[PDB]
This record gives C-alpha cells, structure tokens and sequence, in this order.
RNA sequence: CCCGUCGCUCCUACCGAUUGAAUGGUCCGGUGAAGUGUUCGGAUCGCGGUCGCGAGAAGUCCAUUGAACCUUAUCAUUUAGAGGAAGGAGAAGUCGUAACAAGGUUUCCGUAGGUGAACCUGCGGAAGGAUCAUUG
RNA sequence: UCCGCCGGCACCUUAUGAGAAAUCAAAGUCUUUGGGUUCCGGGGGGAGUAUGGUCGCAAGGCUGAAACUUAAAGGAAUUGAC
RNA sequence: GCGGUAAUUCCAGCUCCAAUAGCGUAUAUUUAAGUUGUUGCAGUUAAAAAGCUCGUAGUUGGACCUUGGGCCGGCAUCGUUACUUUGAAGAAAUUAGAGUGCUCAAAGCAAGCCAUCGCUCUGGAUACAUUAGCAUGGGAUAACAUCAUAGGAU
RNA sequence: UACCUGGUUGAUCCUGCCAGUAGUCAUAUGCUUGUCUCAAAGAUUAAGCCAUGCAUGUGCAAGUAUGAACCAAUGAACUGUGAAACUGCGAAUGGCUCAUUAAAUCAGUUAUAGUUUGUUUGAUGGUACGUACUCGGAUAACCGUAGUAAUUCUAGAGCUAAUACGUGCAACAAACCCCGACUGGGCGCAUUUAUUAGAUAUGAUCCGAUGAUUCAUGAUAACUCGACGGAUCGCACGGCCGCCGGCGACGCAUCAUUCAAAUUUCUGCCCUAUCAACUUUCGAUGGUAGGAUAGGGGCCUACCAUGGUGGUGACGGGUGACGGAGAAUUAGGGUUCGAUUCCGGAGAGGGAGCCUGAGAAACGGCUACCACAUCCAAGGAAGGCAGCAGGCGCGCAAAUUACCCAAUCCUGACACGGGGAGGUAGUGACAAUAAAUAACAAUACCGGG
C-alpha cells in the first residue's frame, strides 16, 4: 500500500537506488481522511500501531474554540472555511485541516461576554460592586468587536481533524487577525 | 526479525555465566525482569553451575514448584528471573541467604550473609522527577520506584531499602571519598574510595578511584555502586576485593604449594 | 546447527619441504633407529611440537626484560622444563630453552625410559612391552609409547599387577602349555 | 643460416548482404484483476411504542496500492550466415635470394609512390658503420 | 702572455665506486636498500592488429584488446669457422 | 628428453628407493615471486624516458622564536588538527596463552584431596583485536589562516 | 627452516620465463584399508520440480460439564476424575537457503528532546449517582433432518453455560473553579484545543531536572456519542450482633523498568574511463502550510526558489557479490577466500494487496494475476520441502522415507502436553588424533674391538 520508504526515493547524487527487500508494514500509509464542513457528523475509528486508536473524523459541524486574550474556551458551530494556505480548492471543497480560516458564530462568546463584563455587544449588592470592576479594564478591538454584530469570527483551528477527530481552534485577534483580514479583503 | 526472540544459544550467552562450550545448543534466556538480561544471573544458573542442588532443567522446575526460593523477600518460580546485583536470595528452610556480588574478575558470587543483614539491601537511583498530580518518585536502577522519597535524595545516589517493610532507611550521595564498587565492564567487582569526578558537557561522566592497596582506575559514571559512607562499606565482601594481577596470582599458587602440602 | 561442529581440532605433524635429500634421510633414519621410532611422522611431530616451543620462547626473549608479558610466560615456560625432565636445574634462563633439541624430547619418551631402566632388552622390547599392557605409570596402566613421562613420576615406572612381568597370571601361551602338560 | 608471395590440410578469431534469430531487463503508452478507504444502497435481524430506534449482507461510486497482459523503443548475452580476409600449426612443396661478411647496391627509421614475392626508388634522419683521426 | 672566479659544450687518466658486461666521473654515493616529482616495463608472437571512442579533406594520428600459438626470443663478452 | 637390433627412461621379472594405513592424478590459490616490489623490482644496449616546453588539480617544499633554574569546593575563557602516552568502552566462538596425567594426543573446562554424611570462598586466568569515535598528558616534527591603515594589549 | 633446482650456449655471465618443490577445516576422482578417539556431508550446476510420512499445539485447586462417560456414594445445585466443545494464549521464536542487494546490507561508534512495545518487576486507581443478595439475549459440544463425487465442504430444527458477547449500581468523601440567594453548576482517569505558573539566586518568606526545552509537573476554560474506572474464580474457616474478616488466581488503565524494534550520526567495501557529466517539467536539492504515519523526513499534496553530486571517480557497467566475526598460507609486510552451525539482513515458485494480532506486508495465513501441477461423478475442489527423511533432474560433486524427548532449551491454561528445534543410532578414507602387522634366546653363517 502506501508506504513512507525512502526506498523509491533517489540518492542526493541524483542515482537510482535499487529494491533489496518488500514494502514493509511498519511503514504504511493511509488515505487521508479529507474532512468535510458539513451538518451531518461522522468520525470512524481506526486501529494503529500497537493495538490503539486514531479518530478519524470525515464530517463536522461543531468545535471548540479559545478566546486566548479572556482565555474563554466555548462550543461553537463552525459556518463557513474562508482560507486555506497551502491549497486554494480546499476552501473550495470546504476541507477542515489544520491551520485552516474558518467563521463560528458569536453567540455562546456574546453570551459569555454579557454575562461576564455586564456589557451587551453586537444583582442585588454582590454582582455590581464586582462588574465595574471587570469594566474598568474592559477593552475591545475594533476589529474584534465589528463581528459581533455580523455573528461570525474568524477564527483559525489547531488541531488535526483526521487524527483526533476533532476541529477545535483559537479565535483570531492581534497581528494575526488583520494579516488575514489584508487577504480575505477584495 | 517479524518480532521477538526466545531463544538464547550458548555461544551468544554472557561471559560471566561459564558455560560448557559442547553442553547444548542453547542457553536460558533470561526472562524480563528488574535486571538488563546481560548482567543478570537467572535462577536455573544458581541452583545448578553454581549449586549442586539440581543436575537438570528438570529438578530446578521440580524445587521452584515447592516455592523453596525466596528472591529479595518474594517466593519467584520463574526459572529464568533474572537476579541481577546484592538480591537477596534467601532459600528458607535451610537458610541460605545469599547477596549477589561481583567477583574482582568480573563474576557472580553468592555471598553468604547473615539472616538480619538478609533484611534490607541497597538499590542504585536513576533520575528523580515528578509524577502525576505532583507527586515525586524514586525509580531506582533495579526497576523498582518509591513514590514520596526524602528530598535530600537524588539521581545516582544509593538508598539502604527494607524488604518487608518496603521503605528507605537511610541513603549515601554520590561524591568523593565514598566506597565505590564497579558493576561494569572490565574493572567489575573492585572496590574503591572516588578521588574526583570529571564532566564533560554531553557525554561521558568519567570517575576515578583510589584502590585500598594503592591501585588507582578510571570508569564511567554508571557500571559504579556506592557501597557505604566513607571509607566503610555497608556489607561484607566476598573476599580479596582487589584486583590482583597474574603474578601475584602465581606467587599465591606457589606458596599454596609450599605450604599446606608443602610437601 | 549441531553442536558437535563446536569442537576445536588441528594437525601435530608438518612433513618437510624438500622430500629427497641424502643427509637428512640418513639424520632422521638414524634417530628413528636408536630411538625404536615407526615413521617419519612420529618425528616430525616432535619436530613439531619443538618448533612451537622455541617459536614461543623466540618471541618471549624479544621483549623487554621488566615486561610483565615476558616474566609470566617466561616462568610458566621453565617450569613446564623443569616439570618434564628436559632444562636441567642449572639452566634457569630463557636462553637455554632455545638450544633444546628433537633428542631431548625423545628421551623423555616412555618406551626410552622404559629401555634405560633395565626392564627391557632393547628399545623395541620395550614399545612390545608398552604396546602389549605392562607397564604403568604411577599407578595407571598405561599402552602409548609416546607418553611422555615427568620427573616426578619418573620413580614409578613398573611392571603392572596384572601383568604377568609383574605378578600376573600366566598368559594364555603358558597356560596353554600347562593344560597340555596337564594330560 | 635465413625471408616473403603462391599451392594443400587443420585450428582460432574478424568483417559480412539478411530492416538475422533467440533469451532476459528497463522506459513510455493502453487494458487493468484483487485488496484498502469513501459515497449511495438496504436482503435481513433485534428491541421499543401497530408507531420509531439500532445493527447490517449482496450491489454500486470515487480515490489509492497495483499484479498481469499487449505494441514500440532501448540495453545486455549466445548463435546461423553466401562471400571476403587475417594469424598459427603441419616431416609434403614451387619461385627467387631480401637480411647476417663491405651478404656482394652498408644497414636501419619516418613518409610517398611502384612492382609476382621477398623488396625497389625519391626526400629528410641515425650508426645500432665498414670511419672515434689531417693543426694539413 | 700569465694567474684566479662563475657559467657552458666537450675531452684525457684512474678506480678506492658501480655494472651481466660493453662501459660510465656519472649510468657513483644500493640487501649498510628511503632527497622531491612526472612518465613508463612485466617471456617471445598474435599486434600497435580487431573494435569502439576521438582529431583530420584524405593519407593518417591519440587510446587500444582477445581467442590461439610457443620454450625459448633476447643482451654482453669468449674460442673457433667463414 | 627416451625408443631407428646392445633401451640405465617403453612392456615385464628380480632387486632397490620414498611415504606408510596412507599414497597418485585434475582443477582453484598461498609460498616459491625482490616475476607487482610501501618494506623491496626495473627503464644507455635485454621489454620499458613522453619530440620538446608551458600548465591547473595532486604530491613535495630553505633557515629562524626556552634557555639558563634550580628543586627534583571555587573562577574564569581558550587557535584548529595530524602525531605520540595513558584510560574507557569494548559479543562469544577462533587465534596466542596460565592451570589441569581425558592412560598419551588432537581435545574438554574440567577437577583435586582427608578416605569425610565433607572441604579447597575449588577453578572456569590474561593478551591482541587495524581504521573511525570518546577522554588525559606531551609539543619535538608537520598542515591551515591568523602577521603594519592599529579596528592592538592594560 | 627469512632455502631453491633443471631448461636458450661450442663454452661463459645475465635478463627472463617454462618446468620442478611444499600447504590448503579444498573439492573431484583412482588404488588400498586391521584398531581407538573426533567429526563435514545436494553450497557450487537448477532460489529447478516434487509422490509419501512427520515438523504446533496447549488444562491448573483456582473461566465454562449433566456425555444418555468412568470410578465411587446415598434427598441433595454442583459438591472425584473427566472425553468433546466454547473461551484465553501460542503459532511473528526456532529450522532452511543466499536469489536480489556495491555507502545499499554490514562492522565499530552515535541519537530518539523524533517514536511504538503483549509480556516480567515496582508503584498508582474516590465524581458512577439523575436489580446490586448480582441484569439480558444468544451459541458450541449434545440431539436429529439433510445436500454433494468430493474436503477440519456446507444448510435448516430443538436444549443449555461464561472471565464469550451486551447492559448497568460504579458505595462512602474532601479541597478547588464559576454563576450566584443581602449587609445551583462543574470537577475520577483518558482525549483535543487554548490561557497560565514552573521565581531571584507586607517587616520574618516554599518551590524539582538536563549540556540544552514554552521540560517534568500544577491551576484554569471547555471538548469527546470515551471497548477505562472487577455483575470473575480457588482454598481456609474464623471473630463481633445479621456485621466483619485471611491467603491466593485471572482481568482493566496509567507511569517507570525489562524484553525489543523502527528510524538515525560519523568512518570504512572488490574490478571497470573502450562509463565524464548525472538528477529535475511528472521530486531532483531547499523553503512555507498541511496530509499520512507510532513517530522525524519530499514520505505525499499545493505554492515558491534553482538547486544537489562529480578526476578526492559522481553517474553507469561487471561480479561465477549476502556483510561481519573469521579461513588458508604466513620472517616481516602481504596475497587469496569467506554458501554453511555465532551476529545482522533478505526470501518461501515470481510479483502485488491484506486480515488477525502487542508484534507479519506472515506464506507448515488469506485474496488476485502469471508459470507449473493434483484429483473429478467434468458442475466444481484443493496447491506450495530454500523444515526432517526421501524421489526426479542437474551435474565432477553430497548419507536413513530410522529411534527419542533421556540431555540443552523453548512454548501452552501448564511441575504433567508437545517439540524432524535438539539429541541418539545408520552410511562416511571431507578433515584430524593415538596407534598393531611381531619381541627374545639358542644353533648355523658372516663382520669389528
Ligand atoms: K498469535
Ligand atoms: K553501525
Ligand atoms: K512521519
Ligand atoms: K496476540
Ligand atoms: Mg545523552
Ligand atoms: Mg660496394
Ligand atoms: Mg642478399
Ligand atoms: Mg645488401
Ligand atoms: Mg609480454
Ligand atoms: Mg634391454
Ligand atoms: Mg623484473
Ligand atoms: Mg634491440
Ligand atoms: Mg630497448
Ligand atoms: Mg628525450
Ligand atoms: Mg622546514
Ligand atoms: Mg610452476
Ligand atoms: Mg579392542
Ligand atoms: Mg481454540
Ligand atoms: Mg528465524
Ligand atoms: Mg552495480
Ligand atoms: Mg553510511
Ligand atoms: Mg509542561
Ligand atoms: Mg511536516
Ligand atoms: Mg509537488
Ligand atoms: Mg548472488
Ligand atoms: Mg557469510
Ligand atoms: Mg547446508
Ligand atoms: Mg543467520
Ligand atoms: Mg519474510
Ligand atoms: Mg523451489
Ligand atoms: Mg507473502
Ligand atoms: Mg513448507
Ligand atoms: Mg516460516
Ligand atoms: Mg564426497
């Protein structure tokens, strides 16, 4: 099958190097598992080496994602794939792999935040003489705070989804934000 | 090559276990165990080519069964269980409690302790690191680990270990001026006091010792045991502890010869 | 695999280059004579044998006299001379060993002993002698004329018990004889 | 003593018209089994409330590893071949005498031409020459 | 004309040198074997031939085998014969 | 090289010779072979100096720089190598080699002794193992760049 | 034993080779062969083809007995042994061979801070709650209806078990983090992601490790349709008024260790230049981001750059080339060999693909194609001796279709079964050791002091 030998590679000298021994199996590969946006979820178990397991998922449509700058982590479906660095028919298919832009819609992050700084964007004793508090230094991106209302966030996953079987990422802010902002703009 | 290997043949086994070249095609393989197969003296080589206890791999089987073999306070059956260095086998009954040491020509000898030192033995101590929830642990050189070890304790050090109450009685660090035995390689089984220790960034910790009869050696910082504090070891060596080179060797033959006999 | 191929095995004889030479016929002719010999290989493994001995000393008198590789094998060499009966108790050096000789050894042969020390008419009787079961060294019942004998068992040479050259019944010739005599 | 052409026999190798022949290998191309993952599918089975859930075979779709076969080309090995032609060996020879003596034209190199064969001749060179020498 | 120095082409005498010798003042300082470096030979033929490569208008040049055959071919000197 | 009417060489008898339970023959290859030559061959005439010069890589490169000096746990930050010494790590088997009377030997790693309800803690040594790698001392002989715009040292 | 001798000439001194001389754990062969010990043995040619028989199975007190089984017993579940069968484990070791393979395997030396690891040893398992005095449905052996020419080919029916399969109380806490009633949710262990502590080295002031890490680890926010967190077995019976309790067996998870593998650093290999340039559009060298893998990596994909090796021999070709430890001969240096019992690699006729499993691209496992070849009732079925023995063929060239687990060891649930591994006998002038085939006297004959 498909394997990882440097077996049909070439020498560095640019020679041809011959076949002394089979294709062996603690050297194969698999099919990658080209994970799909989409709302009907299926992840496949697969067996590996040493008898454990590897999560491979071929459907998502949920994730976790990290506001790193409150260092909020919430359950969010996953809207739309908007970039892709290394191929431009990935964002084309909708293909969920790592370091791939994504949208999440907003509201578990606006729910969080109005809950927490007492600030809608987009009690007694206790609970105001603790929320200035959190208001004294509440600030916002303007680029942050301008999704709120579109209800979805860029933002960018982490994992491998046909490894863990999984799509979770981080929420873009700071320098990497605009960067992606300068190649989504047109 | 498709796995793993369980067969041994003779002439690929440890020189240490002086086995007759034309007694068979194969050699016990030494079965998984706290020690490394390669300086390990399993349980058929000791109740035969060093006890005559049983003749065959048929009566050490026929005398585990009876669990007349107690290993560092444990009945083994495991004919192949590898007793690798000072384990105490203790056969009960008729209390043969044996300490495992190294012979100066890098052999195994069954040195016979007394019964209250049979008690306790002493462990080498690998690297000292945190465990799940925080919880520091010992991990010693012969597979065993203690979990919540005396802080003072660190990597290469050497812990006085009960036996039936398993805990840590005491400890030596590793530093000059302490009784050291090699474990290792060419210089096995010689005792000595360490002069200093040099280091070199990457690789290759090498130690120097002073031998009691003036002789000095050098060695890696592992195939070496610290024994005791001082200049006072903790156990009862076998006999000589010095390396005594041929000639001298020779002249003790000689004067073997001229004396006893002497005729 | 079979154990048995595990055994160590080797040549003791080495025949010599020039096959046809008149001088070294007669030589060897005579010693195979005197000393009651029954080839030229019972010899030339002497011969042998010599040449490694004088090969080892040779490489031994090569080194330098304060090397412990000198003074070992040196003195385990002596000893093996003086054991044997073949460096006489004046020559404690490494240098006489190099002047032995093919005779020395053949003298030290047990079918020479046996001839030298009056049990044998000549030094064929006493191969006869040696190859027919009577005679033992020490204690053992020896039949190999090629045993060499050390000085310390060099006393002890003697008939057997159950030779009749030693207090044995009589062979089956003589008792043949006297159950013909008997009627 | 000795050289070559020619005539006879045997042995080895070479050139050689046949778009030779056979064998193995590689690249490209076409067909492409079977497995593996995926899509749809739903024979049937179990349970639940005369209503749902779960498991699931055949089949099918795409991708991938890819045996194997079928042409072309190419590489490597052995061999047939009319005819030509070269060496060697052979106690049978024919024709001369090229070399060894100043070998009867001193001998030999490079080059060019010529003739039955050794060879001859033109030009330059050498002594390994038959001269170590003409202050006469 | 005489003396001396450096450089060159040679020549004469003699080994205490070398060499199979002829002979050589270098062809010496070599089994008492080693200053540095390039090219190049391995018994005589086949043979500087076959073929491939390559330069040349060509004649040709550089590189360059094998099968097979053979017990000698050869160097220097000596005595005869011519 | 022998045999062409006297054969020391063929065919046989006798006798003798060499090895001897071993000897002959054929292939392959070690020696012999200083006829592959680093140690250690050759090149005027025996085979073998290129027609001659230039020329990069390679190989090879003048001399110069510590001697008198007798005695005899710290703590740095540094020209790099070759060479040489010492150490370590280094599979066994084979080889060399210590012990050991398998009846000897090739072998084996056994055994030996008072004459025991046993002992010798019985022994089951030790070398070498290119080169490359790791570490310690030495700096003679060698190779690299470093050498006067001071952009030097304190 | 650091060695020479014959052959060019009428004779001499050389160069020079031909022939002679001795060894070969080196193969044939020829003649001969009494004894003891020790031993190679279808490698060379064909990794060519195979009749036949064996070479891998396995049960302890301790998973599952109701044989309509045996041995004993005499209203109780079983309450002795136990065939078969389910379950678990093994068959990835060993054995054989050297075809492919020339920095490739392999040797010495490195690295995993780049990974996986049944097993053995040591340590460690608080969150299920939203019938627990113990849950559910099947099924084998068994019994009886069969099909087919046929095979450990195959279909129906009726019973019955689990440490098989599938559900489910997980039994009883603490600390902490968040949202919060005015003066409740989360939280075992495991997975994935993100933030954060891991210090220097308010007076008095905890905090590991490496040469080297944002490392070991801790806290936090969440996430997952989580084969995890004992519905299991043997022996002994006891102490507290129903309660409690011992010594074991098997099993699940994490970490360390052992058994290992995979990949990897540096240096090192025979002949050839009549092999001088090779590799790259389609991976060749590097970068970025992913995919895949147990894991690093052009290992693969998208985009980008034009690089990489070579007279210090790349590239290509030959090898009657597996590499090494080693073998023969050796004054020293050296030359030649290394299929074979020890280590490593590769293969199961030739290629390819894969399941199970901790471990295989396994062939005494499957699937397909090619080449052979086997029955057959002509519809189909089953193949792999480079395992042991044996046969054909090929050749100059190589033995018994024997006995046994008694030894060495390995494997299984296991003291107990099994082992063509291994040992023992048979053939054996491969090689090698010791060693008979007569000794003495008299007489006859002949010599010397
Ligand atoms: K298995
Ligand atoms: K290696
Ligand atoms: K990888
Ligand atoms: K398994
Ligand atoms: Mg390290
Ligand atoms: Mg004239
Ligand atoms: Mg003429
Ligand atoms: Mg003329
Ligand atoms: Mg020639
Ligand atoms: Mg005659
Ligand atoms: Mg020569
Ligand atoms: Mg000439
Ligand atoms: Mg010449
Ligand atoms: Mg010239
Ligand atoms: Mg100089
Ligand atoms: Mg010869
Ligand atoms: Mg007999
Ligand atoms: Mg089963
Ligand atoms: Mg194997
Ligand atoms: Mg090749
Ligand atoms: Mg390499
Ligand atoms: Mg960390
Ligand atoms: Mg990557
Ligand atoms: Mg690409
Ligand atoms: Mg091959
Ligand atoms: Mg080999
Ligand atoms: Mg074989
Ligand atoms: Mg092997
Ligand atoms: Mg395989
Ligand atoms: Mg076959
Ligand atoms: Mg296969
Ligand atoms: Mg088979
Ligand atoms: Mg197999
Ligand atoms: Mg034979």
């Amino acid at each position: 099958g498909i394997s990882r030998d440097s077996m049909h590679k070439r020498r560095a000298t640019g020679g041809k190097q011959k076949a002394w021994r089979k294709k062996r199996k603690y050297e194969l590969g698999r099919q990658p598992a080209n994970t799909k946006l989409s709302s009907n979820k299926t992840v496949r178990r697969v067996r590996v080496r040493g008898g454990n397991v590897k999560w491979r998922a071929l459907r998502l449509d949920t994730g976790n994602f990290s506001w790193g700058s409150e260092a909020v982590t919430r359950k969010t479906r996953l809207l739309d794939v908007v970039y892709n660095s290394s191929n431009n028919e990935l964002v084309r298919t909708q293909t969920l792999v790592k370091n791939a832009i994504v949208q999440v819609d907003a509201a578990p992050f606006k729910q969080w935040y109005l809950t927490h700084y007492g600030v809608e964007i987009g009690k007694s004793n206790n609970v105001q003489r603790k929320l200035e508090k959190r208001q004294q230094g509440r600030t916002l991106d303007s680029h942050i705070e301008e999704q709120f209302s579109g209800g979805r966030l860029l933002a960018c996953i982490s994992s491998r989804p046909g490894q863990c079987g999984r799509a979770d990422g981080y929420i873009l802010e700071g320098k990497e934000l605009e960067f992606y902002m300068r190649k989504l703009q047109k | 090559a498709r796995g793993l290997k369980k067969h041994l043949k003779r002439l690929n086994a440890p020189s240490h276990w002086m086995l007759d070249k034309l007694g068979g095609a194969f050699a016990p393989k030494p079965s998984s165990g706290p020690h490394k197969a390669r300086e390990c003296l399993p349980l058929i080589l000791i109740l035969r080519n060093r006890l005559k206890y049983a003749l065959t791999y048929r009566e050490v089987q026929s005398i585990l069964m009876q669990r007349h073999i107690m290993v560092d306070g444990k009945v083994r059956t495991d004919k192949t269980y590898p007793a690798g260095f000072m384990d105490i086998i203790s056969i009960p009954k008729t209390g043969e409690n044996y300490r495992l040491l190294y012979d100066t020509k890098g052999r195994f000898r069954l040195h016979s302790v007394r019964d209250e030192d049979a008690k306790f033995k002493l462990c080498k101590v690998r690297s000292v690191q945190f465990g799940q929830k925080g919880i520091p642990y010992l991990n010693t050189y012969d597979g065993r680990t203690i979990r919540y070890p005396d802080p003072l304790i660190k990597a290469n050090d050497t812990i006085k270990l009960d036996l039936e109450t398993n805990k840590i009685v005491d400890f030596i660090k590793f530093d000059v001026g302490n009784v050291v035995m090699v474990t290792g390689g060419r210089n096995t089984g010689r005792v000595g006091v360490i002069k200093n220790r040099e280091k070199h960034k990457g690789t290759f910790e090498t130690i120097h010792v002073e031998d009691a009869q003036g002789h000095q050696f050098a060695t890696r910082l592992g195939n070496v045991f610290t024994i005791g504090k001082g200049t006072k070891p903790w156990v009862s060596l076998p006999k000589g502890k010095g390396i005594k080179l041929t000639i001298i060797e020779e002249q003790r033959k000689r004067d073997a010869a001229a004396q006893a006999a002497a005729k | 695999v079979h154990v048995n191929f595990y055994r160590n095995y080797g040549k003791t004889f080495k025949k010599p280059r020039r096959p046809y030479e008149k001088e070294r016929l007669d030589a060897e002719l005579k010693l195979v004579g005197e000393y009651g010999l029954r080839c030229k290989r019972e010899l030339w493994r002497v011969q042998y044998a010599l040449s490694r001995i004088r090969n080892a000393a040779r490489h031994l008198l090569t080194l330098d006299e304060k090397n412990p590789r000198r003074i070992f094998e040196g003195a385990a060499l002596l000893r093996r001379m003086n054991r044997y009966g073949l460096l006489a108790e004046g020559q404690d050096k490494l240098d006489y060993v190099l002047a032995l000789t093919a005779e020395n050894f053949l003298a030290r042969r047990l079918q020479t002993l046996v001839f030298k020390a009056g049990m044998a008419k000549s030094i064929h009787h006493a191969r006869v002698l040696i190859r027919q079961r009577h005679i033992r060294v020490g204690r053992q019942i020896v039949n190999v004329p090629s045993f060499m004998v050390r000085v310390e068992s060099e006393k002890h040479i003697d008939f057997s018990l159950t030779s009749p050259f030693g207090g044995g019944p009589a062979g089956r010739v003589k008792r043949k004889n006297q159950k013909k005599a008997s009627g």
